[PDB]
RNA sequence: AAGUGUACUGAGUGCACUUGGAC
RNA sequence: AAACUCAGUUGACACAAAAUAGACUACGAAAGUGGCUUUAACAUAUCUGACACAAUAGCUAAGACCCAAACUGGGAACCCCACUAUGCUUAGCCCUAAACCUCAACAGUUAAUCAACAAAACUGCUCGCCAGAACACUACGAGCCACAGCUUAAAACUCAAA
């Protein structure tokens, strides 16, 4: 009929979702290393969703590691253990 | 059972002890230990808990919603770009 | 349209360069513009694969000499 | 089903340690289990002093036996751990490998909070 | 295609016949299950 | 009455120990505010909370500014705490007697 | 809700208005007001956008039409009778410039 | 090189030090602030009581004891003890939230210990002891 | 602060619950 | 004040409770469920529809008893001190809560809004429930009890209100 007439199709210019830092890596309870990246430096207290950036999926994973470490051995309970104090800051927190 | 002073541990820097426990308190307060020592100094229960944590969640969800409008109307306080109509 | 999927991409792969929309001429042409007419010609060839029109289209605009800088 | 024992035991010499792994892998092929692969992570600083048995210690050694067992199997595992004095401690998970990684496109867009104010003309 | 390769790995697993000579070899290796995540999502795996 | 005065001194050694962190504000906690004392109403109609004024007017009006915008959230807190399971309006009211002492002992000397 | 009819569609989360709908109605609305001007009818051009205040105003002194483009006083037409007289002629056609 | 907040770790070759001594072996001054007191003890890193001191002992009585002049004045006194046992160095640790929190720390520097490291111990229960209820005036 | 249930005491208290209250 | 000669560090150390995550809103029919591991496991037609459960409290027998605490006692109902039932485990009972999202299940709709407030308004379909207030979560009888209580539940008299 008519050539100009808009077509029915989804949208192209629409964005991939934002990808959580972890989505899509396994998080394992023994990745000590990892799961400090997630706790209090000061205090061993886990952080928030609103903190991490992490979707619900993986903030629960994450907590789950860690009290799983922690009962285990793995993770000291009330701080985050100092040899992973230099590794990279994933966590929004202004303490300075 | 665990290794001590490094946990809430801060060392002074060139003594000024009044920064490095300013210091300090801000990084209790931050984590909440403040909070919950201060709150489990007495025993709330479950029902006065749970209503005070929905008025909480409630009064920061306003807050940051009228924050937000606030900010978001600011720029029209600009001086009228019309003035004598 | 059946062009937004070419306008997507082309914007992907090259971003908006420097040919900024002048948005009074009503036939007013931008490099995104060119791109689309390029390969929908292309297209009408014969030649149906996706990513061989796309490719192909950005080898014959360089050969017309348009600038296609890749944003990434 | 698959399984995996984090076990730390207690930090000590090589013999030492070789015998005691034989000995929880013995436990294990008794009560059934059919040992997959032995790991060791080394020896470390416990995170926070562990008693056990009378005693406390502050350095173990970290391994994984994983392995495939019947499901009974399992609190007789844990009876024996406990038991023994040589283990620090010793715990029993699914093996993590077994549940499947599901795929999340990403994180979902987050709306306005759902409904939790009123829709009355007010 | 999955009993296949679950074949092939039954023939590196533990069995009395190789259990001694398996322990030691595993004592003196050492696995490593540590790495962090920086904000970009690389991998940082930790040198030894 | 006892009970008021009671009352009056709980609240000040909880108001005291809320301005000791931040717990309210990192500003307010910044400010280091001293609190004279706690007054009642007689009727429990509003808690007044005189704080020690400073020598700068400018550093004056700031924290009085910002403990009237902290006090509905003081009032909560202690409402949490259940220092006091009800309790009115805090009202932050400017003291100055020492001022007296302070430019007697200037002149005297 | 009631534009729907009168939107083409949505690019980009923005509103098109159907042009052709809007060639209909114009052509409509501007042979109503030459047929009231024509009848020598009172047409009053009202518009609170204090960007196209002045324009209005001057383009209603231009066509003889008048203006209201200020502030509107409550019942200016309700209370016509009181607020101006009792001979008070009212507008015979209004046009909003701004609804 | 710039300074660090955290402390060294023990076991640890750190070149930090203070008249040669590390940071494990200094003594130790734990500050206990209750709501009714404050009690400091210096003590050395094998934990041997080197100091003591209370607002009991300095004899502010009830209400007096807290208060920040009866800190310092308890500050001042296990400081002054503790110099006598020969101590100079000292890593504060503190626990409560008793009001002489800070003038505790005050008069022990004015009696002449110098504080290399500020540490809090408070005990904070995760779940345990059902706390008794709360008041009402 | 109010109230429901429940129990002691002689209107309060104890435990849990609801806002049909305030922040 | 009363009370204890006990207090601080360090070490050992629970049959109690389960920070932070949790700014998440999931599981369960409801009550409820927020320490870790393992096992068992979360009914169903592709509709509605009386034996089994039922928080806290309470009782029986035996254990545990850090802490909290009706009651008691002491100190100057409310405040402070100590302590008991009880909160806990086992094995049985009782079956009531503002047991509430005070909004029954299922299907469907957004077409024309509607006492008011509350959680926008409705349609179909089924079961349960109400016919002014108080008398009255009462009396009588009955059931459960195993005797001090719950469930069921009236009447007379009164009023023009509630
Ligand atoms: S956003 Fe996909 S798993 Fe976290
Ligand atoms: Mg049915
Ligand atoms: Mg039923
Ligand atoms: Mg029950
Ligand atoms: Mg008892």
């Amino acid at each position: 009929s008519n050539e100009d007439l808009p077509i029915s199709m989804e949208n192209p210019y629409k964005e991939p979702l934002k990808k959580c830092i972890l989505c899509g890596k396994h998080v394992d309870y023994k990745n000590v290393q990892l799961l400090s990246q997630f706790v209090s430096p000061f205090t061993g207290c886990i952080y928030g969703r609103h903190i991490t950036g992490l979707c619900g999926k993986k903030q629960k994973e994450i907590t789950k590691a860690i009290k799983r470490a922690q009962i285990m051995g793995f993770m000291p309970v009330t701080y985050k253990d100092p040899a992973y104090l230099k590794d990279p800051k994933v966590c929004n927190i202004r303490y300075r | 059972k665990h290794l001590k002073f490094i946990a809430r541990t801060v060392m002074v820097q060139e003594g000024n002890v009044e920064s490095a426990y300013r210091t300090l308190n801000r990084i209790l307060t931050m984590d909440g230990l403040i909070e919950d020592i201060k709150h489990r100094r007495y025993y709330e229960k479950p029902c006065r808990r749970r209503q005070r944590e929905s008025y909480e969640r409630c009064r920061r969800i306003y807050n940051m919603e009228m924050a937000r409008k606030i900010n978001f109307l600011m720029r029209k306080n600009r001086a009228d770009p019309w003035q004598g109509c | 349209y059946h062009e937004d999927r070419i306008r997507a991409k082309f914007y992907s792969v090259y971003g908006s360069g420097q040919r900024a929309f002048d948005l009074f001429n009503p036939n007013f042409k931008s490099t995104c513009q060119r791109f689309v007419e390029k390969y929908t010609e292309l297209q009408k060839l014969g030649e149906t694969d996706e990513e061989k029109l796309f490719v192909e289209t950005g080898k014959a605009l360089l050969a017309e000499g348009v600038i296609l800088r890749r944003v990434g | 089903p698959r399984y995996e024992l984090a076990l730390i035991l207690k930090a000590m010499q090589r013999p030492e340690t070789a015998a005691t792994l034989k000995r929880t892998i013995e436990a294990l092929m008794d009560r059934g289990a059919i040992v997959r692969d032995l790991e060791n992570l080394g020896e470390r600083a416990l995170p926070y002093r562990i008693s056990a048995h009378s005693q406390q210690h502050n350095r173990g050694g970290y391994f994984l036996v994983d392995f495939y067992a019947p499901t009974a199997a399992v609190e007789s595992m844990v009876e024996h751990l406990s038991r023994d004095i040589d283990v620090i401690r010793g715990n029993i998970v699914k093996h993590p490998l077994t549940q499947e990684l599901k795929e999340c496109e990403g994180i979902v867009p987050v709306p306005l909070a759902e409904k939790l104010y009123s829709t009355k003309k007010r | 295609r999955e009993v296949l390769q679950l074949q092939e790995e039954v023939k590196n697993f533990i069995t009395r016949e190789n259990l001694e000579a398996r322990v030691e070899a595993a004592l003196d290796s050492r696995k490593n299950y540590n790495w962090a995540i920086t904000r970009e999502g690389l991998v940082v795996r930790p040198q030894r | 009455h006892a009970r008021l005065r009671a009352l009056n001194g709980l609240l000040y050694k909880a108001l005291t120990d809320l301005l000791c962190t931040p717990e309210v504000s990192q500003e307010l906690y910044d400010l280091n505010v001293e609190l004279s004392k706690v007054s009642l109403t007689p009727d429990f109609s509003a808690c007044r909370a005189y704080w020690k004024t400073t020598l700068s007017a400018e550093q004056n009006a700031h924290m009085e500014a910002v403990l009237q915008r902290s006090a509905a959230h003081m009032r909560h807190l202690l409402m949490s705490q259940q220092t006091l399971r009800n309790v009115p309006p805090i009202v932050f009211v400017q003291d100055k007697g020492n001022a007296a002492l302070a430019e007697l002992d200037q002149l005297l000397a | 809700r009631f534009m729907e009819p009168y939107i083409f569609g949505s690019r980009l989360d923005h509103d098109i208005i159907d042009l052709e709908q809007t060639a209909t109605h114009l052509q409509l609305a501007l042979n109503f007001t030459a047929h009231m001007a024509y009848r020598k009818g009172i047409i009053l051009f009202i518009s609170r956008n204090r960007q196209f205040s002045y324009l209005i105003e001057n383009m209603a002194r231009d066509c003889g039409e008048y203006a209201h483009t200020r502030y509107f006083r409550g019942g200016m037409l309700t209370n016509a009778r009181l607020l101006f007289g009792p001979t008070v002629r009212l507008p015979d056609l209004i046009i909003f410039l701004h609804t | 090189t710039k300074f660090s907040i955290y402390p060294p770790i023990p076991g640890e070759e750190s070149s930090l030090r203070w008249a040669g001594k590390k940071f494990e072996e200094i003594p130790i001054a734990h500050i206990k602030a209750s709501h009714n007191n404050t009690q400091i003890q210096v003590v050395s890193a094998s934990n041997e009581p080197l100091a003591f001191a209370s607002c009991g002992t300095e004899g502010f009585r009830n209400a007096k004891k807290g208060t920040g002049i009866a800190a310092q004045t308890a500050g001042i006194a296990a400081a002054a003890r503790a110099k006598q046992k020969g101590v100079i160095h000292i890593r504060v640790v503190v626990k409560g939230l008793g009001p002489g929190r800070l003038s505790a720390m005050h008069g022990l520097i004015m009696g002449g210990l110098e504080v290399i490291s500020i540490t809090d111990n408070t005990p904070i229960p995760h779940n345990g002891c059902r706390p008794r209820k709360a008041r009402k005036l």
